[PDB]
């Protein structure tokens, strides 16, 4: 069992840590088994052989999990990973010193996948950013230059490692403990920079909402950063894709523009509609439309505590689309725009499939009403589709 | 034939299959004898670098193949009259740019694992084997500095002398057998001869060497405290054979091999010890040479003299 | 809302090591004119009809780009909203002709890129001398940023001392030795007398035997631009040393040259570097501005710190505050400059 | 034969015996032996000059009593 | 590390000094004076005005500059210190070595005696300073060999100087801490500490109940201190240069001082103002010592940097110009070679001394040649040109004034040459080939049983002379074992050289075993009008032969021309010289072939 290793470390430490070296031998051979028990041992062997000994054995430890973590067998970088988060929370000041082995994995982010570089950010950014840290915060400031000379690149591959580690090292930076001071202005710099950063490649500013919209809901973060950020993602996106109903007409397409869909049918009373089409049509940033709006959802329930009374005209809202009911345009006119059609109706299904998901918690019965309409429409969405 | 270190450009970022890769990596192969020998190095390193998204066991298999049947071209029209002959490249060019290249796909193999797993396949042995060379044996005993591929390289080398030295006892055995086939170099002598090429200033292979000859001296020892014991005392011979010849050329190792031969040789345990005798005898046939580098085991064995029984 | 008219030079990939050196070699007094005058000679000789010749008129080209752009921006602010910078293309693409190895995204040294050019500029205007034989501004390295050396060393046993001229364009000097360290104990680590001991020995010949030698450094010319260049580093494998010595503003140097002398090195320019690692980093100039409508006048007198695309005014209390090593500045000093005030 | 001075990284002098006939990259291996830098990231600066891997000492015009600073290289960008 | 041999090639009897002398001690009982010579030898002379040749013997042991010596047991024994970093006892009557003290671990370079307490010190550049009861280092044996030390500590730095007091319960040491330190010798206890000097102290004198010191530096002064005060009391600046040489009467009342000015002077301390000039020496005047006979000293022995010593008479005290304009008695001195040239066939070598005397010299059989006389040195090495390249194999060193050749394992075996361009002949009718070194190592050790096999005796071409001192010493420092080539049929000499010679001489001494040739790769291209390899010492006449029958004796040289970078190359001529010489091009050495 365990509680013997323990006892093992507690009470001979001093004539076991003479042959140290041997021991994270013997963890490094038996870490690459297959099950789990095993793995685990020689994780905990590893955990415990650097609680207890000297510096240099410590040196050891993480060069050892540094060269398993660049090994590239995935059981071993988890489990390897693992090990480093639990020492870095367990003694911080012992591994502040050795920032440097663990930074130098950041040469090699080509044997390692996807998911694993969110964890390996994770436990780098916890690493340089505990208070013992605050007498010479270098790590901090060398990560913040890392990250900028990450963005800046012009491979796509970097851009997207940039954007991640940018989100999850600002998650932990805004760490929301038992602040509101100017770290919480640094965040926001930092995200309005990594905005501005990856504002043109639409398949690189999905992955920015769709990581900060993670972050901002699994974890959570201060109040002052969460009204900033909640203040200026709702007034982009106040700005960006609202246009006003009582000016829905507008020409230049082929296809007979039209609002459908809504509810009620209030015919444009006031001015909320989804301009879906004219954007498509001049892409011949509407690809981003489905993440935003789950980002502000989010954002402005955690800002306001679970009251949603401000988006409330964002479920009766009608949406800009042409005759999508098939015409007898499909058999003949079978052209390149057909494909656009597909696209458009996929993208519109997909608006509908986060919309329903946007409000479901609250109870209002004519509300629940709602967003069970919301629901016929899309399973008839779905059923069209197929043509 | 100028572009070619270039001509890597095209396979890294825009997705491939296999038939183009393994078309490439043909002309590679066939154009390795027009480049030069000094190019050599970083194409193999732009290449392998290259091959971990992409065509894998190709590209060994061509580097392996070419060096063996460079060596052995070398080997062959290297022998002749002390005087002028034609020969290709000298030798310390061609020990030096293995060197590098071994050096270089063992680097490549610690950068991810399925290449050395791929390799360790690729060479399985009961039958021939006949990609064994000199090359691909010191590749093979290079590759044990990683704690992932050593036992599983190490019994696929002793399993190969074995075969080896069993295959040459039933061919010797017999007349119509030995008028059918021709001859070929068996693994004997290839590791005997790599050990004594091991000279020109490269030692990552010396641990490999003395750590085979320790392991092929054990497994195999005259254990009586009878066909099958012939392939059993040859296996020995070369194992004391190999050790003592990495004794003499290497310096830095020779503290060990000592220490290790002592350190198994002296005990009360009555095992039968006598091969590890003669090694020791052979070994401190040049006095001086021990003198210099390890004179502090041999005293504490002194020491321990008084405890052990009488024979 | 307020954007300095000071302009900075783009990312343009991988490459802040060039921007850093070309910025803050771009205020050199001397540089200026010279660099645009030998041009102007290439002009004519062009005019009259190669690899070491295009790099100086390229930067002859950038500097004029860089020039008419912040004049541009001068008289006209309403255009430029947030970026006021350009790129370095052309003295890149022909710095890459000149020496392939920073061929790629890499990163690099600094002091190395400034050596380079410095000697490609050097040898294009000897070669442009050579060009002019073969039938007052020929010499801008040989003048500006170089002088001699003249060293001594005493065989103790015979005590006879033996000298040897040498050039030099930069003062390296070692940061500490192997409580803060004032530059003058930087200096006379380095140019000072001390002695050849142990395994180390100085083979004299008067004497025709190995034997113990104490040996000292002279500064007998001094250019117009002195470049110490801190080794902020160490060996043991190898790491930065992120102590900073502490460096003053107006540096005297009477005590190692070798005849009386009066004078004044001040600081203008420093080049720093912000990382912890010797493999990487992120390099930023600041540049204290001397001289050269009346807006520019204004800022006369204060310092600036550039990074890549931005640049920010700093009062001179406040930088020279910021390099104290009382606490750890986060931006280590690496290559100091000094006009020869 | 002839022996020239290298000023270290840290102030100290070493001197190393090698002949005009010696390639930089063995001077390098020089300073390898008696230092332990491996010989990638030194950089020997001679008078201004940086010396490089494809020239020889009597290239340079370096005789008995010289001096050869010794730095590295910095990765900055 | 890495074992070298050496040897020195030089006569079986130097009787007169070849270098300098740096230390004197005079036997006043048998009126024999000895000179410690910076030629690495110890000489005995006799100071006795009647004999016209005062040289009466030699001790060689030592291998490097000897630096001090001081007189002990009542004459019965002299220590002294090297360079080599070794101490030695000897006894002084007989003149042999009998115990060699290996504590120091760099340059000694003073000593120092109390008479009262039979006591000495040694004290070097280490900064190490140990004590020594020369009573036990006398009753060592064979078998009793354990000394045991007591050391002072405290030195920062490099020593240079060192005096103890007769009573033997002060002792001071000098170095370029400028500060002399003082310490009690009885208790090792640190002592006060005297600063106000301020440059490197080269001459150190104590009285004799260590109440006054006097110092004698490089900066020039004198200076007299107190040491029951612990402050100066007086500072004599009487030179220009430094002051290296410091004596005293009796009396402690008139200092004699001398050094790189070369003048010297006494000064009464009581009165400076009243001061004499002794005499103005030809050359640096390292160390004196006084004959005290009689209170007014009769003479003053004085050492410099040339090899002869003179002694200057002492008239008196009583009474710009000097006393003596010359020596009363003189030991004259030899040359030194002070310039060599290693010829182009790397096997004999031209030598310039001091007295500007060229000599030319046989490496290989270990002796001189000819004398040339005072012909100018470089047109005598332009008249002497061979167009010829061998490998180096050995390199040269003039340190002890005599030509020293060293062998080591990187490059000993490089140079093969043929019997035919050696002065060995071919009594067969046929030339193999030669290994220089290999053939030079077995008649280092042709006295040596153990390379004899079943009589042979060495290699059969040519013998050493038998006195040629052999030294086997490690690389930087430490010599290891140093006998004379003769002497090798000893049990003692044959025991030591079986545990010290090292495997790689084994190996060609021994074992008879052929050193690894060297083949040189060529191309052959027809722009005269394939990449083949070869031999170094193969001739150009062979490459023809084999051009010839490759593209078909007499009419193959007749027919086939062969040449190199556009020159006819000369058929006898060999590869190697021919890639030397003439090849300026980078890559293989590329020939051109044509047929006339
Ligand atoms: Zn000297």
């Amino acid at each position: 069992q365990e509680q013997l290793l323990q006892s093992t470390f507690s009470v001979h430490y001093l004539v076991l840590k003479d042959m140290c070296s041997s021991i994270l031998s013997l963890a490094q051979s038996l870490l690459h088994s297959l099950d789990q028990s095993i793995i685990s041992f020689g994780s905990l062997l590893y955990k415990y052989a650097f609680k207890f000994f000297d510096t240099y054995c410590q040196q050891e430890v993480v060069g050892a999990l540094v060269t398993h973590i660049c090994s590239g067998n995935e059981a071993e970088v988890d489990t390897a990973l693992d090990v480093l988060l639990e020492l870095v929370v367990l003694n911080p000041s012992a591994m502040m010193m050795n920032a440097v082995f663990v930074k130098g994995i950041l040469d090699y982010l080509d044997n390692i996948s996807p998911q694993q570089i969110r964890k390996l950010f994770y436990v780098l950014s916890t690493l340089a950013f505990s208070k013992q840290n605050e007498a010479s915060s270098h790590i901090q400031d060398d990560m913040h230059l890392v990250i900028r000379k990450q963005l800046s690149s012009t491979v796509f591959k970097y851009k997207l490692i940039g954007i991640i580690g940018a989100v999850t090292m600002a998650g932990i930076m805004a760490a929301d403990r038992s602040l509101s001071d100017e770290q919480c202005t640094q965040v926001t710099s930092l995200l309005q920079l990594v905005h501005s950063c990856s504002e043109q490649s639409p398949q690189a500013s999905a992955l920015y909402y769709d990581e900060f919209a993670n972050l901002i809901q699994h974890e959570k973060l201060d109040p002052k950063a969460l009204e900033w950020v909640g203040h200026t993602i709702c007034n982009d996106f106040q700005d960006a894709f609202v246009v006003d109903s009582c000016v829905v007409p507008e020409g230049d397409f082929p296809f007979p523009v039209k609002a459908l869909y809504g509810l009620e049918e209030y015919d444009t009373q006031d001015g909320i509609a989804i301009n879906l089409l004219p954007l498509l049509f001049s892409q011949d940033s509407p690809l981003c439309l489905a993440p935003y709006f789950r980002l502000l959802r989010l954002c402005v329930e955690r800002q306001h505590n679970g009251n949603l009374e401000e988006i409330d005209g964002l479920l009766d809202c009608p949406i800009f689309l042409t005759d999508l009911e098939p015409g007898e345009k499909l058999e003949s006119m079978s052209a390149k725009e057909r494909s656009f059609m597909c696209s458009l109706i996929f993208l519109t299904l997909n608006w509908f499939r986060e919309i329903v998901n946007a409000f479901c918690q609250e109870t209002s019965p004519e509300m629940k009403g709602k967003v069970l309409t919301r629901l016929k429409h899309i399973v008839e969405l779905q059923i069209i589709l197929e043509k | 034939q100028q572009y070619v270190i270039q001509l890597t450009s095209m396979f890294k970022d825009v997705p491939l299959t296999a038939e183009e890769v393994e078309f490439v990596v043909e002309k590679a192969l066939s154009m390795f004898s027009k480049m030069n020998l000094q190019e050599i190095p970083p194409l193999v390193y732009q290449l392998l670098v290259l091959s971990s998204k992409g065509s894998r066991k190709s590209v060994l298999e061509g580097i392996i193949a070419f060096f063996s049947a460079l060596d052995k071209q070398h080997n062959e029209e290297q022998s002749g009259d002390e005087l002028l002959d034609v020969v290709t490249v000298p030798s310390g060019e061609l020990r030096h740019v293995e060197g590098t290249i071994i050096l270089h796909i063992v680097f490549a193999i610690k950068l991810d694992y399925e290449l050395g797993r791929e390799l360790v396949k690729h060479l399985k042995v009961g039958d021939s084997n006949n990609n064994l060379s000199p090359f691909s044996i010191a590749l093979l005993l290079s590759v044990t500095r990683i704690q992932r591929f050593q036992d599983q390289v190490l019994d696929l080398l002793k399993t190969s002398v074995v075969k080896s030295f069993k295959d040459l006892q039933l061919l010797q055995g017999s007349k119509f057998l030995q008028n059918l086939v021709p001859h070929r170099s068996y693994v004997s002598t290839m590791i005997l001869e790599v050990v004594k090429n091991s000279v020109h200033s490269w030692d990552h292979v010396t641990q490999g060497l003395v750590e085979l000859g320790f392991i092929l001296m054990d497994s195999y020892g005259p254990k009586k405290v009878s066909l099958s014991r012939m392939p059993n005392q040859h296996a020995c011979k070369l194992g004391a054979n190999i050790l003592l010849e990495t004794f003499k050329i290497h310096e830095m190792i020779r503290q060990e091999i000592l220490e290790q031969v002592l350190n198994r040789v002296v005990t009360r345990a009555s095992s039968p010890i006598s091969h590890f005798l003669d090694l020791l005898s052979n070994i401190v046939m040049y006095a001086p040479l021990v003198l210099q580098s390890c004179s502090s085991k041999v005293t504490e064995a002194f020491d321990y003299l008084s405890f052990l029984p009488l024979q | 809302e307020n954007l300095l008219p000071f302009v900075g030079l783009n990312n343009l990939g991988n490459t802040s090591y060039l921007n850093s050196i070309l910025q803050v070699l771009y205020f050199c007094p001397g540089f200026k004119s010279g660099v645009k005058h030998l041009f102007n000679i290439i002009s004519r000789k062009k005019e009259a009809l190669l690899a070491s010749y295009e790099l100086i008129c390229s930067l002859q080209s950038l500097i004029i780009s860089v020039e008419q752009l912040q004049a541009s921006f001068l008289l006209n602010p309403e255009k430029y909203t947030d970026e006021l910078a350009t790129q370095p293309r052309r003295l890149l693409n022909t710095l890459r002709e000149l020496n392939p190895m920073y061929e790629g995204y890499l990163q690099h040294d600094a002091q190395e890129v400034l050596q380079c050019i410095l000697g490609n500029i050097q040898e294009t205007c000897q070669l442009l001398k050579k060009e002019e034989v073969k039938n007052i501004g020929f010499e801008l390295v040989e003048k500006l940023f170089q002088g001699q050396l003249v060293l001594r060393t005493r065989c103790l046993e015979c005590e006879s001392l033996t000298e040897r001229r040498e050039d030099f364009q930069d003062i390296s000097v070692p940061v500490q030795e192997d409580e803060m360290k004032t530059l003058r104990w930087a200096i006379s680590q380095f140019a000072s007398v001390e002695r050849i001991v142990g395994e180390d020995k100085y083979f004299c010949e008067n004497c025709h035997h190995y034997t113990e030698a104490e040996r000292s450094l002279l500064f007998d010319k001094m250019p117009e631009v002195i470049t110490i260049h801190l080794k902020c580093f160490a060996a043991s494998g190898l790491s930065k040393i992120n102590t900073p010595l502490l460096t003053p503003l107006k540096l005297s140097l009477e005590e190692w040259s070798t005849k009386p002398t009066n004078d004044s090195y001040g600081l203008f320019a420093v080049v720093m570097h912000s990382g912890i690692t010797i493999s990487s980093g992120h390099y930023t100039a600041s540049v204290k501005v001397t001289d050269l409508v009346q807006s520019l006048k204004e800022y006369e007198g204060k310092w600036l710190l550039f990074d890549d695309s931005e640049v920010k005014v700093t009062e001179e209390k406040d930088f020279l505050n910021s390099l104290s090593p009382s606490t750890s500045p986060t931006s280590t000093p690496y290559l100091l400059f000094y006009k020869k005030l | 034969s002839m022996q020239i001075f290298v000023k270290t990284l840290t102030g100290k002098t070493i001197t190393l015996e090698v002949e005009p006939s010696d390639t930089i990259e063995n001077v390098k291996a020089k300073i390898q032996d008696k230092e332990g830098i491996p010989p990638d990231q030194q950089r020997l600066i001679f008078a201004g000059k940086q010396l490089e891997d494809g020239r020889t000492l009597s290239d340079y015009n370096i005789q008995k009593e010289s001096t050869l600073h010794l730095v590295l290289r910095l990765r900055g960008g | 590390r890495k074992v070298q041999v050496s040897y020195v090639i030089r006569d079986e009897v130097e009787k007169y000094n070849r270098n300098g002398v740096n230390a004197l001690q005079l036997d006043p009982a048998l009126n024999r004076l000895f000179t410690a010579g910076r030629d690495s030898i110890i000489r005995i002379w006799s100071v006795n005005q009647h004999k016209q040749d005062p040289y009466i013997a030699s001790m060689e042991h030592h291998t490097d500059w000897v630096n001090d010596i001081v007189l002990c047991c009542n004459g019965k024994t002299l220590i002294s210190a090297s360079s080599d970093t070794t101490v030695k006892v000897w006894n002084a009557h007989k003149g042999f070595c009998m115990s060699t003290l290996r504590t120091h671990k760099d340059y000694v370079k003073a000593l120092a005696y109390a008479k009262d307490k039979e006591l000495v010190a040694s004290a070097g550049l280490d900064r190490q300073i140990f004590l020594w009861d020369v009573n036990t280092l006398t009753a060592l044996t064979a078998s009793n060999n354990t000394v045991t030390t007591s050391s002072l500590s405290g030195n920062k730095d490099s020593i240079y100087s060192l005096a103890m007091n007769q009573l033997g319960t002060i002792i001071v040491s000098g170095s370029t801490e400028k500060v002399l330190r003082v310490w009690d010798p009885r208790t090792c206890a640190k002592l006060m500490k005297l600063k106000g000097h301020t440059d490197n102290v080269k001459a150190l004198l104590l009285n004799r109940d260590g109440t006054q010191c006097l110092s004698g530096s490089s900066d020039g002064t004198i200076r007299l201190w107190s040491l029951g005060q612990q402050r100066c009391i007086a500072t004599y600046r009487v030179h220009d240069e430094g002051v290296w040489a410091l004596q005293v009467n009796d009396a402690f009342t008139h200092v004699y001082s001398g050094g790189r000015d070369r003048k010297i002077y006494c000064t009464d301390l009581r009165n400076p103002d009243i001061r004499v000039l002794i005499c103005e020496e030809k050359a640096p005047v390292l160390k004196m010592e006084l004959d005290r006979s009689a209170d007014p000293p009769p003479a003053i022995w004085v050492a410099t940097t040339k090899s002869t010593v003179n002694k200057w008479t002492l008239k008196g005290i009583h009474n710009i110009t000097p006393l003596c304009t010359q020596p009363d008695q003189v030991i004259k001195g030899g040359a030194s070679i002070i310039q060599c040239h290693i010829l182009n066939d790397k096997r004999h070598i031209l030598t310039k001394d001091t007295n500007n005397n060229v000599a030319y010299w046989d490496v290989l059989k270990a002796c001189k040649v000819e004398d040339l006389g005072k012909v100018d040195f470089e047109d005598e090495i332009k008249k002497r040109f061979k167009m010829v390249y061998v490998p180096n194999w050995f390199s040269v060193d003039l340190k002890t004034g005599m030509l020293t050749i060293t062998l080591d394992e990187s490059d000993c075996f490089a140079a093969w040459v043929s019997a035919k361009d050696a002065g060995f002949s071919s009594p067969d009718g046929s030339d193999p080939k030669l290994n220089l070194g290999g053939l030079l190592l077995q008649a280092l050790l042709e006295y040596w049983p153990r390379t004899h096999v079943n009589v042979q005796k060495g290699n059969g071409y040519f013998q050493v002379p038998p006195h040629t001192p052999v030294i086997f010493g490690e690389a930087g420092g430490r010599t290891l074992f140093r006998l004379l080539c003769r002497d090798s049929g000893g049990e003692t000499e044959s025991m030591l050289l079986n545990e010290t010679v090292p495997q790689w001489v084994i190996d060609i001494t021994v074992d008879k075993n052929m050193p690894k040739f060297n083949k040189i790769p060529f191309y052959l291209q027809p722009h005269a009008s394939d990449r083949l390899s070869a031999s170094d010492m193969l001739q150009v006449r062979k490459v023809m032969e084999h051009v010839y029958e490759k593209i078909i004796a007499v009419l193959a040289e007749e027919k086939i021309e062969l040449l190199c970078q556009d020159q006819v190359l000369d058929p006898n001529m060999d590869l190697r010289t021919v890639k030397h010489f003439i090849w300026k091009s980078g890559g293989d050495l590329t020939l051109h072939y044509r047929q006339k």
